[PDB]
């Protein structure tokens, strides 16, 4: 499964169709026949599949880890402090991307509910997806493919320095 | 009534009008005798070593072969370096060269100039 | 929903069982025709229930599994989805196609490679169906290229016949030039929107939409046959005939504009956009048009003519039209796919002569084939109320009725009046006039599979354009407002036309012996486009391959600028040094002015 | 460009011209009846001049009428589908395996065709017991040091069969 | 396309189309006969014989060859040769 | 020992490993870091990935 | 990687003292065995790379190049037969121990921790390819080219052993993590570019770029099989994982000075698909194929993006298939028929019916078909490219076009229309040919289903 508050879903708006005339409806035939022929068989088999998985009692556990202090309290060189750090700085690297593929996920989403009208009740996830993504630019993206932590810091530094000359101009 | 039929180097002058082919000259008619007597040879050397029941491999043609080492191994010499081709070698070899490293000087010294005053379209520009 | 996406996705997955059927094979069958036909039969009608439950309630939807390289803040899956146009299109396909399937069984029945060939036809069917049901992009490219070398194979059956590889090699070429277009959009999209995934691409405006429609309109031009890149359409003609119908009647040739048609909401705005579509669409239109004009074979004729029709559909998407023109794709495939069908019946039942000259007399010989071609070139041209009135006379009554480019309606309007006459040519040269074709004739239509085949596509090509037509949401504002002579100018263009071609009949039966004019040459030759570029481009870059690159650079310069200066530069320092006769003054004088050149000069005891 | 002669004739060359004028008038003219009646007037545009006894005056009139030729012809002349340029010109190259092949199968499927390949066993007995003097003696007999041409001589000595025979008799059917 | 052919249908059809031409006679028109030399028609109307089999037939046969075909028995032939007229 | 041992053995062991390069332990954590950073009011990823309490930027 | 050094070296005297006529058995086993063994590596995982000791190491970028190595010598070991079978028993297990040896020393260079053990077992690798095209070259330039060979890939590798010196003392050891998590900015002086210039130009020399690039087709026409497959895929894909570990050092100064190499590298991509369109010498055409896809690596190299490294990595892995696969048929047409040459042997669609399924096959992996790997290689390299300039696409879309063009000519010029019928010695195709054909094809369409391997470091 998965949580209802993480990949969201809008309650279902579902009509009652009313025939005017009758003919009368070749599809609902076709899909109790579909339900007969598909819906049962394949019911069983799953219930079947499920009752021999809980004969026995498999458990995997989702893998956990600490915070090691920082890049910031590492020295000169000190190759067993910037060891932990830049993995440290590596995994939060993949976990921000993985953010960045669940809010471009929701946005698809959007689109495809929403229908004809997109402009409707998806303007709240663009405002959150070009927020992340305007962090994300401003964050991650101009270093290149030698990325260790360094540069990241270093461009950190620089960013806060230039905007500290901008904000000092406009005091 | 006709517009003479000018020639180029991909339309092909034809067989019908030459018009060299209708004032001949005995000469002539000695070279067609002679060049279907060399074709007359090659082919009756070629069918010979063409129908024999024990020959098993390939013809081995040396037009071809002699073509082959002409046009891979054989160029290197004869060779001297002129002042046609040293132009020839500077042109196609530089030149281009050069034209498309200053192309892309004059975008690259645009596009960073464009960043650093920063009015890019980079609102969102992720996979770089 | 249980049916409609397994029902979907069954319909995908019927066309792999008999790829898997070859591959387990181990002991050769000989009812392969009958499976592969009776597995498209299959196809089509699971194929013709979800389409029914999307006219009944709406629903759409999407598909989406088994992401793979999911690498930076992109993902890509096998993402396929069924839409208005996405699902509308693929049982008209499928129909088609086993159509072809009859057709095919009958044409190819001689020739002992038959089972090869279904599969590769197969094949090429898998790959249309990728492309056309796929809204991931780079899936939409799997099915471009995959669809190209299929059509490379299938134009080269044939081997041997060096006009067929000729063929084969210019298809390929101009394929790998949509490639480049496509490529651009697709590099455009990715570095500006972050992924090439046309949900979150029409889910955005971006506004600079200059440099990837660019590329859309240098794809589709490479991939539809049109003007700067048509002339490989007759040549691709001349390949197998059921490969040219299922080539070039429904699949292959709409896949270049269906990409355009697929990106209507890019192409809302960006005015110079749809200014580039219509006048590139007028201008193939006028351009075949004259060009499908003294024509004397059949296939050639017959692509013309569906260059013609696409130029027509370019010139719907640049006005704002684009269901229109899918509409149009659906009764022109209906409609082509059976007048290739029928011609390949003709062609078959003459011993293959092919030509319009020495073709003439076949009405009455046996005219079931005669009444499907005067069904078909009736319905090319606009009918008043058959399946080519519908697509094409609302295209250019919406075409009147809008913000024009004031040439591209004239040049439109001047090649329907051409595809009217040669339409007319096409029938009178075909079926009318006094018979000349050589004797012992074994003219034979008494045979179940052909008939069948032309039976299925008249009853398609008569019913099915309504009942597409008319039953589906109206996805943009009709016009329904004309003045007059602009509603009745199509019948008019179309009547007038037909005057003219049919007095050009009468006079071709006087007797003058005029001589050309060379606006005959200009219309008869191709065109002058396929003879000065194919003679020009083969000949400049190939004189600049050997000149330049084979022996100048690489070979002549190269080797001469490394390794030949530094080797005679050590070998005429060996031959100064080494050659010394043995004199031994020499030497110890050459000792003597080095112990001085040491002291005294170049100082080394300071 | 001729096996058998080097130059054509004059006769040969204008023979040329009348087949290729006529048979672009044929494509030119369809209906065939209009086609008959030009086809006469070329006829008897020929038969005007037949009988001149120069022979400047007829390569005069010969090379003028490639001139009004090669002004009046057809870009797309219907070709026959076997000739080179035509509809089909070798379509069926696909089929032409030759026989110098089906030597190298199995025994198995040597085992499935015992007849054909008897004969063929036969035919290439034939093949090799009358190649060597027979054959070789006709060709390095009868010519001189140099050829001078391509026709080749029969086998009318006493017995076998003519020299050079076995790539042009085993060739394959043409419509396999 | 499935023709059956013979020797006996070439040898008739050949013989007829030669026969139905106007400025020779069926009285004396044997198999064996040249065109020159005993029917007496010219060589024009020799090669207006050829362009009628090769319209007839409807393959072409060179020049090469059509110098020196001048008897319908030779005609039979060189077409039965070049349809590989057996089974 | 070419296509019987080595083709398919290799096909179902690289088919389906531990998760290559942490990609589906990226998923399961951006998961249920989204939901604590969309349940707690800041806004996910946040910017100034390094606290700029522990930053010290040399004077002008 | 200490259990893939030992075996490689037991596996040597295997050859020895296994008798006559089954020494084949043996090593053709034992080495597919080795392949299975290595394909048991594929352990490396996320924020690390993996340390088989302070002397060996694996990347994630070695690891699909290392199976690759060991994948390829049963391949080659297989395929090198039938110019040789009928040669002595004694320089027979020579040359099976000198691919055997020449195996250890590419396990040595794809493991290499430090750069200097690089560069060590780098022209460790350089040796035994020499003796094997000199000896087994059968032609008469294979001394020109053993010796171009030599002297280019000397030439052009040697002051990168000064730099590698220079750097290992200013800046302690060359362990690749310490020589990361140390590595400062080297700013534009002088000196600073002529040890750039020195290390990238040695690897240029390796790739080849278009300036040195006839380094190459000599010692591919005028080699053996197992030489030409060797030196071409894993020599030069060596060559770029070279690259790819040693330019981790000098960032800033590649920007200054890193415009010509692309210039040249692009440039002569398009004049290299287009000499390779017109020739004969049928061996030929691949290795100019080859430099053109190598010399879009190096475009991808030498443009520092994610992207870019995945690219190239993609297009270095497939390419050593495709370019390996194809010689290989090359050398199957000319054991058919003793020419060389193009334009003699025709035909071969009628006769031999199976392999033009194989020609097929690689005509289109080498064409960038789709879903293959070759594709996606190209297009992640033309990804990053549109990202460097906006213009530069143009000559990567024309380097697609003519590659098609000649690769699709490459099939339709030996393979198709009419055979000379004058040849009359050629064979129904061997089950070796076969079994050498689907050997290759078959893990590319399987990398094709899950190419999560193959893509690099920055996946
Ligand atoms: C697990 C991995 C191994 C699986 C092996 C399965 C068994 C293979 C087998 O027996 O195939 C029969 C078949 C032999 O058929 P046959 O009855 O002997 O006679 C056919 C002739 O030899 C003439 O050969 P052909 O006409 O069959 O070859 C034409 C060629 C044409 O190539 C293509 O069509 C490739 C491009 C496809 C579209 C790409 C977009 O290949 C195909 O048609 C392959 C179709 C599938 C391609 C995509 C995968 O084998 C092959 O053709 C060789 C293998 C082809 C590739 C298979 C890839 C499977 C994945
Ligand atoms: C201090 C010691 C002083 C005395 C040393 C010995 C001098 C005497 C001597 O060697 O005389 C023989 C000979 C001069 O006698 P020669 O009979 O008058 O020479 C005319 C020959 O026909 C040969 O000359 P050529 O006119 O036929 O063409 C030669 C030309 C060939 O030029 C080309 O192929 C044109 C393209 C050159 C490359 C341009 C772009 C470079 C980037 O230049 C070279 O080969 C220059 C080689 C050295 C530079 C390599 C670059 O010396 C040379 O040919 C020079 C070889 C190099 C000697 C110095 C090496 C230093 C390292
Ligand atoms: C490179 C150097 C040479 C290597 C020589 C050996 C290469 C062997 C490659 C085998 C690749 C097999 C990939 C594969 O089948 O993936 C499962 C593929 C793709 O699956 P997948 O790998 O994306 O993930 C499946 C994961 N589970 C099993 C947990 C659901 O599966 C299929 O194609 C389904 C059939
Ligand atoms: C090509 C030759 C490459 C030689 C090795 C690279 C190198 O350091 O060259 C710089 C060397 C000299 O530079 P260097 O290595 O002496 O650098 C001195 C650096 N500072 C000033 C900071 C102390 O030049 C050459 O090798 C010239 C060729
Ligand atoms: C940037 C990269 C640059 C790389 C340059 C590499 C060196 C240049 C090429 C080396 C190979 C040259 C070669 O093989 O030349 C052939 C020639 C021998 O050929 P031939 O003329 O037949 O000799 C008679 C033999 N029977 O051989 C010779 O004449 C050899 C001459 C000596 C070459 C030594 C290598 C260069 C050393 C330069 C030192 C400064």
């Amino acid at each position: 499964s998965w949580d209802k508050d993480v990949y969201p879903e809008p309650p279902r708006r579902t009509p009652a169709p009313s025939p005017q005339t009758s003919l009368p409806n070749p599809i609902t035939y076709l899909t109790k026949a579909f339900d007969l022929l598909v819906d049962r068989p394949v019911t069983l088999v799953r219930e079947f599949i499920e009752r021999q998985h809980a004969k026995n009692k498999y458990y995997y556990y989702h893998r956990e880890f600490r915070r090691v202090p920082d890049i910031t309290e590492c020295h000169e060189k000190d190759v067993l402090c910037m060891f932990e750090a830049e993995m440290q700085w590596k995994r939060d690297y993949k976990v921000d991307q993985e953010i960045v593929n669940i809010i471009q996920e929701r946005l698809k989403a959007c689109q495809q509910r929403e229908g004809e009208s997109h402009r409707q009740n998806c303007a709240k996830e663009l405002q959150q997806f070009t927020q992340v993504v305007k962090a994300y630019q401003d964050r991650y993206h101009d270093l290149g493919a030698h990325y260790s932590a360094r540069k990241c810091l270093a461009k950190q530094k620089q960013r806060m320095l230039a905007e500290r000359k901008a904000t000092k101009e406009a005091a | 009534s006709f517009p003479k039929y000018e020639p180029s180097r991909l339309a092909s002058l034809p067989t019908t009008l030459d018009p060299a082919e209708y004032d001949i000259s005995s000469e002539t008619r000695k070279a067609q005798a002679e060049r279907l007597a060399i074709r007359s040879r090659l082919k009756r050397e070629y069918q010979l070593q063409y129908n024999d029941p024990s020959r098993r491999g390939v013809v081995e043609d040396p037009a071809l072969i002699r073509w082959t080492c002409a046009r891979s191994a054989n160029v290197y010499p004869n060779f001297r370096p002129n002042t046609k081709t040293s132009l020839l070698g500077a042109l196609f070899g530089i030149g281009p060269l050069i034209f498309w490293y200053y192309v892309f000087k004059t975008d690259r010294d645009r596009k960073e100039k464009l960043i650093q005053e920063g009015k890019l379209d980079r609102t969102f520009n992720i996979s770089y | 929903m249980n049916l409609f996406s397994s029902l979907t996705l069954v319909t995908l997955i019927l066309l792999t069982m008999p790829i898997a059927a070859i591959n387990f094979n181990t002991h050769k069958f000989t009812n392969y025709p009958l499976y592969v036909k009776t597995t498209i039969s299959c196809a089509f009608i699971t194929s013709m229930i979800p389409t029914m439950m999307f006219i009944h309630t709406g629903q759409e939807m999407i598909i989406s599994n088994w992401h793979w390289l999911t690498i930076q803040t992109l993902k890509l899956s096998l993402s396929f989805k069924m839409d208005f146009f996405s699902m509308m299109f693929v049982p008209v396909a499928l129909f088609v196609t086993w159509s072809i399937m009859e057709f095919s069984m009958w044409y190819m029945h001689s020739d002992p490679n038959i089972n090869q060939f279904f599969k590769y036809l197969l094949l090429f069917l898998i790959t249309m169906l990728i492309l056309v049901t796929a809204n991931n992009l780079f899936q939409l490219f799997i099915g471009w290229e995959g669809v190209g070398i299929m059509s490379f194979l299938l134009i080269g059956w044939w081997y041997g016949r060096t006009d067929a590889n000729t063929a084969a090699l210019q298809a390929i070429l101009y394929n790998r030039i949509g490639d480049i277009g496509f490529i651009l959009a697709m590099a455009w999209f990715l570095i500006n929107l972050n992924t090439w995934d046309l949900q979150q691409i029409f889910m955005l405006n971006p506004n600079d939409s200059n440099l990837p429609l660019m590329g859309l309109i240098l794809a589709a031009t490479g991939k539809s046959a049109q003007f700067g890149l048509h002339p490989w359409l007759p040549s691709a003609m001349e390949g197998p005939t059921p490969v040219s119908a299922l080539l070039h009647s429904s699949t292959m040739v709409v896949a270049g504009i269906f990409l355009l048609i697929r990106f209507y909401p890019l192409t809302e705005n960006n005015k110079f956009g749809q200014s580039i579509m219509l006048c590139l669409g007028a201008m193939t239109t006028l351009f075949t048009a004259m060009c499908a004009l003294t024509q004397n074979d059949i296939k050639k004729i017959i692509a013309f003519s569906t260059s013609s029709q696409l130029g027509l559909m370019m010139v719907t998407i640049g006005i704002n039209q684009p269901h229109l023109a899918f509409l149009h794709i659906c009764t022109h495939a209906f409609f082509k796919a059976m007048l290739f069908m029928c011609s390949g019946s003709i062609i078959h039942s003459l011993n293959d002569e092919q030509d319009i000259r020495k073709m003439g007399g076949l009405f009455k010989a046996m005219p079931f084939t005669t009444t499907a071609l005067i069904i078909g070139s009736l319905a090319l041209t606009g009918m008043p109320f058959l399946t080519g009135f519908y697509s094409k006379d609302l295209i250019i009554e919406s075409a009147n009725t809008s913000y024009t480019n004031a040439w591209a309606l004239l040049m439109t309007l001047v090649a329907t009046s051409f595809t009217a006459i040669y339409s007319t040519r096409i029938i009178f040269f075909a079926l009318l006039g006094q018979p000349r074709f050589p004797t012992l004739i074994n003219i034979n239509e008494n045979n179940p599979f052909l008939i069948n085949s032309i039976k299925r596509l008249l009853i398609g090509s008569l019913f099915a354009g309504f009942i597409i037509s008319n039953n589906i949401p109206p996805m943009t504002i009709p016009q329904m407002t004309m003045p007059h002579y602009l509603k009745m100018t199509a019948l008019t263009v179309t009547i007038l036309g037909f005057i003219l071609a049919l007095e050009i009949s009468n006079t071709t039966h006087y007797l003058k012996f005029n001589y050309p004019s060379n606006t005959f040459k200009f219309s008869n030759l191709l065109g002058y486009y396929p003879t000065i570029m194919h003679r020009l481009t083969p000949y400049m870059n190939l004189t600049m391959s050997q000149k330049s690159a084979s022996s100048l650079l690489d070979l002549i310069w190269l080797e001469t600028i490394l390794p030949k200066t530094i080797s005679l530069a050590q070998m005429k320092m060996s031959t100064t040094i080494t050659s010394q006769k043995g004199l031994i003054k020499l030497y110890f004088l050459s000792f003597l002015i080095t112990i001085l050149i040491s002291t005294t000069l170049l100082n080394f005891h300071e | 460009f001729l096996p058998s002669a080097a130059y054509l004739t004059h006769q040969q060359k204008v023979l040329q011209l009348y087949k290729r004028a006529l048979r672009h008038l044929e494509s030119r003219c369809v209906h065939r009846d209009k086609y008959r009646y030009f086809a006469c007037l070329l006829r008897a545009r020929f038969d005007e001049h037949k009988n001149e006894k120069d022979m400047v005056k007829a390569t005069q009139l010969l090379r003028e009428a490639e001139k009004e030729f090669w002004h009046g012809q057809h870009p797309q002349p219907y070709i026959f589908p076997e000739s080179p340029g035509g509809t089909s010109y070798e379509r069926y190259e696909c089929y032409k395996v030759p026989e110098w092949c089906l030597d190298d199968w199995h025994p198995s499927e040597k085992a499935m065709y015992p007849d054909y390949f008897a004969k063929r066993e036969q035919w290439k007995k034939l093949r090799r017991e009358s190649w060597e003097r027979e054959v070789k003696q006709l060709q390095e007999e009868t010519p001189v040091g140099g050829p001078r041409t391509e026709a080749l001589p029969p086998a009318r000595k006493q017995g076998d069969l003519p020299p050079l025979w076995w790539h042009i008799v085993t060739r394959p059917r043409e419509r396999p | 396309d499935a023709p059956p052919l013979t020797l006996e249908g070439i040898k008739d059809r050949v013989l007829y189309v030669l026969k139905l031409y106007d400025k020779i006679d069926p009285e004396k028109l044997s198999v064996n006969s040249h065109f020159m030399k005993d029917l007496g028609l010219d060589s024009l109307d020799q090669v207006e014989i050829i362009m009628a089999m090769e319209d007839e037939f409807g393959f072409e046969i060179p020049d090469i060859d059509a110098e020196k075909l001048m008897c319908p028995q030779e005609i039979v032939d060189y077409i039965a040769d070049k349809k590989d007229v057996y089974e | 020992f070419g296509f019987s041992i080595v083709l398919v053995l290799g096909s179902t062991f690289v088919a389906y490993l531990p998760d290559y390069r942490m990609q589906e332990w990226a998923r399961r954590e951006a998961e249920r870091l989204v939901k604590y950073r969309e349940a707690h009011g800041l806004p996910l990823m946040e910017s100034n990935c390094f606290d700029p309490s522990k930053i010290q930027l040399p004077e002008d | 990687m200490l259990k893939y050094i030992i075996p490689t070296m037991m596996l040597m005297p295997l050859t020895w003292l296994s008798k006559n006529s089954m020494i084949w058995i043996n090593t053709t086993l034992h080495s597919l065995l080795i392949s299975l063994t290595s394909l048991l590596l594929l352990n490396q995982f996320g924020d690390n790379s993996l340390n088989f000791s302070l002397t060996f190491f694996s990347d994630s970028l070695s690891t699909p190049l290392l199976i690759l190595t060991m994948w390829l010598l049963p391949l080659m070991l297989m395929a090198s037969q039938h110019h040789l079978s009928k040669e002595n028993l004694a320089r027979k297990k020579l040359f099976i121990s000198m691919l055997i040896l020449l195996q250890l020393f590419l396990i040595m260079t794809f493991t290499a921790t430090e750069l200097i053990f690089f560069y060590i077992m780098f022209e460790a690798t350089l040796v035994p390819t020499l003796i094997i095209i000199t000896r087994w070259g059968n032609q008469t330039e294979r001394l020109n080219a053993g010796l171009y060979f030599l002297f280019y890939t000397l030439a052009g590798s040697l002051p990168l052993l000064v730099a590698l010196i220079y750097i290992q003392n200013t800046m302690g050891s060359l362990n690749f993590l310490i020589l990361q998590y140390w590595v400062q900015p080297m700013p534009n002086s002088w000196s600073n570019t002529f040890m750039w210039l020195a290390c990238m130009m040695a690897f240029m020399v390796k790739m080849p770029l278009y300036g040195l690039h006839l380094w190459l087709p000599k010692a591919h026409v005028e080699a053996p099989i197992a030489g030409s497959m060797v030196l071409a895929a894993i020599l030069l894909k060596l060559g770029g994982y070279g690259m790819m570990r040693i330019t981790l050092l000098l960032n800033p100064i590649t920007d200054f000075m890193a415009y010509p190499f692309i210039m040249l590298s692009l440039w002569g991509m398009i004049m290299t698909s287009s000499i390779c369109l017109r020739q004969t010498d049928l061996k030929s055409l691949i290795a100019y194929s080859s430099v053109s896809h190598m010399a879009l690596v190096i475009v991808a190299i030498l443009i520092q993006t994610p992207w870019s490294y995945m690219g190239a990595t993609a297009l270095m892995i497939a390419h050593g298939l495709t370019s390996s696969m194809l010689f290989c048929l090359a050398n199957s047409n000319y054991e058919r028929v003793h020419s060389r040459t193009m334009i003699l042997a025709r035909g071969l669609q009628t006769l031999l019916p199976l392999m033009a399924a194989w020609w097929l096959l690689a005509s289109l992996t080498n064409l960038a078909l789709p879903p293959s790997i070759n594709l996606i290689g190209e297009l992640f390299v033309v990804m990053s490219t549109f990202s460097w300039s906006n213009i530069t696409i143009i000559l990567m879309g024309l380097n697609m076009v003519i590659t098609a063009l000649y690769s699709l000519y490459m099939l339709i010029t030996t393979q198709r229309g009419k055979h000379t019928h004058h040849i009359n010695n050629i064979l129904p195709s061997f089950t070796r040919e076969n079994a050498l054909m689907s050997l290759h094809m078959l893990p590319l369409l399987l990398l094709s289903l899950n190419p999560k391997i193959i893509l690099g470091p920055l996946y």
